[PDB]
């Protein structure tokens, strides 16, 4: 168990890689999404894979948008727009 | 092998190796994209199998290995740029021939990574080491030298 | 891995050995490559005598002197100890 | 010894392996370049891919990696 | 396991086989007729080339299995402005 929790941490941060090269795909197909609309989305393009937890999302999208790949949009927090 | 034989060149005497070596070929703005993207090893690979003429330069001079080493993307698609060097110089291109302007592909290889490949794909000898100091020290080769070896100092 | 360039007369040698190393093994090689009496080995280097129990590193060559590239010169006068008469390489041609 | 059978963990001898930004290997695409490139080294033998170079250029003059200005090859 | 190597100009060379088999002319001319199978002299006579592009080639020969396969420190061979242009035609001959 001290290294099957290696691996139980590898898939999640491999699970964090995965999440955010989803939300750069996903949006920039579009330039644009609402915050649910882009949650959604990133669940029903990662079904073939693990089910993504809705904080881990949230997660990556703000690391995204501090990496600057992705910015917040002006009217409110559930507007994202491109980078 | 049909089509070797007859020797086909460009206007700046890029033979069809060249071509497939060369990443300048250019490519249709069809479905052709998707598929044809040069250098590809499985074509250089196909010619080299087929009889190309693998020491054949250009009008510049460069050989097929004087190009692939130019390559501007040696990460990108390493697993290509890889397999076509070993296959130039397993073929028997010369790893220290020179251009009309006397550039070694190492010299022109412009690049770390293909250096690399380049200098572990080398296979050294006396010959080309004796050629490459008459060359770089202007010594008077005509008449005193086997008529075999001309060229060999002509490209080395 | 040092580099020499033993020397006789006209015959050369040209053999490889180890930095911190004595000449003991030297002198056996070159009598097993060269079927002669084991006592008549007296290495010179740049005309003089050198001990037979002193290390090679330090008896006037090393790996940055001795290259295989460039091997230095090791005179192997035989007892009859002979003078040093190492026949030097033919020069080259004058070039023009 | 006897017999002896081991393991080789065979690699491409590039110095550099990973892009430090978007945690991806160089042979393979950057993030940004999947959905549908060239790769920039720079001079503290920090190499990354160019689009993960231009968005850290855009962001700050500092090395990914340690506080070094940035520069091209 | 040692080969003699005797230039025109009477100068005698010894070099290890091994270090001797990467020219294939040498290989050629230690197979054959005259293999003269005492292991240690196996002497070859060159009639044609002078005893400095013999060293040289000897040198060459160490120097290459040397550095057959190493990392990038590979040095330069230094050769001499006048001893090219007769060491070319002594390599064509030996192919090396
Ligand atoms: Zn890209
Ligand atoms: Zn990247
Ligand atoms: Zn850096």
């Amino acid at each position: 168990p001290q290294e099957m929790e290696q691996t139980r941490s590898a898939v999640d941060e491999d699970r964090k890689m995965y999440l955010q090269a989803a939300i750069v795909r996903i949006m920039k197909a579009r330039k644009v999404l609402r915050h649910n609309a882009l949650i959604q989305e990133v669940i029903s393009q990662s079904r073939a894979r693990f089910n993504p937890s809705i904080s881990m999302i949230k997660k990556c999208i703000e690391v995204l948008i501090d990496k600057q790949y992705i910015e917040r949009s002006q009217a409110s927090a559930d507007e994202y727009s491109y980078v | 092998y049909n089509l070797i034989h007859l020797d086909p060149r460009t206007r700046e005497g890029f033979t069809l190796l060249h071509l497939a070596v060369n990443s300048n070929t250019p490519v249709d703005d069809f479905h052709t994209n998707d598929v044809c993207s040069f250098p590809n090893a499985l074509v250089t690979k196909l010619l080299l199998d087929c009889g190309a003429e693998v020491n054949a330069v250009d009008n510049e001079g460069n050989s097929a290995l004087h190009i692939i080493v130019q390559y501007n993307r040696p990460i990108s698609d390493f697993l290509t740029l890889h397999s076509i060097i070993i296959s130039l110089v397993e073929a028997g291109a010369h790893t220290d021939m020179t251009n009309k302007q006397n550039k070694t592909p190492l010299d022109k290889s412009t690049t770390g990574v293909s250096e690399i490949l380049l200098k572990t794909q080398m296979k050294m000898s006396l010959k080309c080491l004796a050629a490459r100091a008459v060359r770089a020290n202007d010594i008077n080769y005509q008449d005193q030298i086997p008529r075999t070896l001309e060229e060999f100092v002509g490209f080395h | 891995d040092v580099f020499l360039m033993i020397r006789r007369h006209k015959t050369t040698i040209f053999t490889d050995a180890k930095e911190s190393s004595t000449v003991f093994e030297l002198k056996r090689i070159v009598e097993g490559i060269l079927k002669r009496p084991p006592d008549e080995q007296r290495l010179y280097k740049d005309d003089q005598l050198l001990d037979d129990g002193k290390t090679l590193g330090e008896c006037g060559f090393t790996s940055q002197t001795a290259r295989p590239q460039a091997p230095a010169t090791v005179g192997l006068a035989f007892r009859a100890f002979e003078a040093l008469c190492i026949e030097p390489f033919s020069s080259p041609p004058e070039l023009p | 010894v006897k017999k002896w059978n081991a393991v080789a963990l065979w690699a491409w001898d590039i110095v550099v392996d990973n892009c430090a930004i978007c945690r991806n290997h160089i042979m393979d695409l950057c993030i940004e370049c999947q959905a549908n490139c060239t790769v920039a080294w720079g001079v503290c033998n920090h190499a990354f891919h160019f689009h993960c170079i231009s968005r850290w250029l855009k962001t700050r003059q500092v090395c990914p990696l340690d506080n070094r200005e940035w520069e091209f090859q | 396991m040692y080969v003699k190597l005797i230039s025109s100009d009477g100068h005698e060379f010894i070099v290890k086989r091994e270090h001797a088999l990467t020219s294939g002319t040498i290989k050629a001319m230690l197979s054959g007729p005259g293999q003269f199978a005492e292991n240690e002299t196996n002497e070859v006579n060159f009639r044609e080339i002078p005893s400095h592009v013999l060293s040289k080639v000897c040198m060459y020969f160490t120097y290459k299995v040397r550095y057959t396969n190493s990392s990038t420190e590979i040095p330069e061979f230094p050769i001499a402005p006048e001893i090219a242009l007769e060491l070319l035609m002594a390599a064509n001959f030996l192919d090396c």
